[PDB]
Formats: C-alpha cells, structure tokens, sequence
C-alpha cells in the first residue's frame, strides 16, 4: 500500500507490538530477517510478499531485490536513524568501531536501543542507508554493540 | 499479524545527539548470522 520512501515501524498484533525497523527504497522494503522471519508484511489494504532474504547476512527485502548498496567510508561518523518502540523517528550521531572479520572489517555501532529498533537504518553525512541496526555481539556486561548490516544490490 | 507503518524520511539531522565509543573487535560470523567474540 504505502509505497512512500522513508523508514517505517514493522508492528505485530497479539495489544500490539513493535517487533523491528524497516526501510522502503525504490519499492523495496528492507529489513533484518530475525525481526520478521521471511513472514509477509501488511501495508494497509495491500500485502508485502517476501523476495529476497539470508540468514547468515540477517537481511531481507520485499516486494523486489535489495536495493541499499551504499557503505561506511571507514572514517566519518554515522548516524543511526533509531525508530524507537513508541518513541519518534530519531538521529543519533557516532563514531563506529570495527568489527574485525577473517573476511575483512565491519562497520559497528556502539548503540543500545531496545529490541523493536532491529532494522533501523545507519546513515551516512549523504543521507545513503549503509546498513541496518540489529546484529551484533556483546561485551562486558549489558553493552551491545551492532554491526553495520549492508547486503548487495 | 504483522504491518508496517511510516515513521518518517531517511534524513541526516544537524541536531543530532551523539554519543557511544569506537570499539574494536575481534569477531566471527558463523552459518546462523550469529557474531561471536574471537
């Protein structure tokens, strides 16, 4: 239904609850898999079917192929467009860390935000989607730190 | 069931609060999209 740019809350009905975050690009709904599953969307009247999705990347989109191509230069801050449950849309600016991979570096995020925020988009100064918000590790106790997540066009 | 609902326009804001370290960190991405410390 609502084919507009733009982030959007990813919601469930039992009351109802903010499960994650996606992102609508070029027709395109992009989110991180844990949060909905490969489960089709509802956007308003008309449905979202599911299209692409990985579980290793976490990643999947619908309605047509992954769309968010841009990355983290590996020096400027980001900012995460958190979308808190029940809270407005909201930037948050940051240095990322670096995850340190056999397959090369990661993009991460120092940020801990609530569960329904998985999916939430990182951007860069251009306002181009880098990845989303929602996978990562954990260290020392209780500080979560997220990964970049980008998937391939 | 689950919907989606606009929350508004991907924008980078002058305003912005900025906070969190830079961390890095040795990591390990197994079959199931699971980090792990290394």
């Amino acid at each position: 239904g609502e084919t507009t740019d733009g982030v959007y809350r990813v919601m469930t009905r039992r009351g109802s609850t903010q499960v994650g975050v996606g992102v609508m690009q070029e027709g395109v709904f992009h989110t991180m898999w844990h949060v909905t599953k490969g489960a089709a969307l509802r956007s308003g009247e008309g449905r979202l079917d599911p299209y692409w999705g990985d579980v290793k990347q976490d990643l999947v989109s619908y309605c047509g192929p992954w769309k968010l191509d841009a990355a983290w230069d590996g020096l400027s801050e980001v900012q995460l467009l958190a979308v808190p449950p029940g809270e407005r849309a909201k930037n948050i600016q940051t240095l990322p860390g670096i995850f340190k991979t056999k397959d090369g570096d990661i993009g991460a995020v120092a940020l801990d935000y609530p569960a329904g925020t998985s999916g939430s988009p990182i951007l860069d100064k251009s306002g181009r989607v880098i990845g989303l918000y929602g996978n990562g590790v954990v260290i020392k106790n209780g500080s979560y730190v997220s990964a970049i997540t980008q998937g391939k066009r | 069931d689950m919907y989606i609902e606009r929350a508004g326009d991907i924008t980078w804001e002058k305003d912005a609060e900025v906070t969190g370290n830079s961390p890095r960190l040795d990591v390990a991405l197994d079959e199931s999209g699971d980090f792990s410390l290394v």
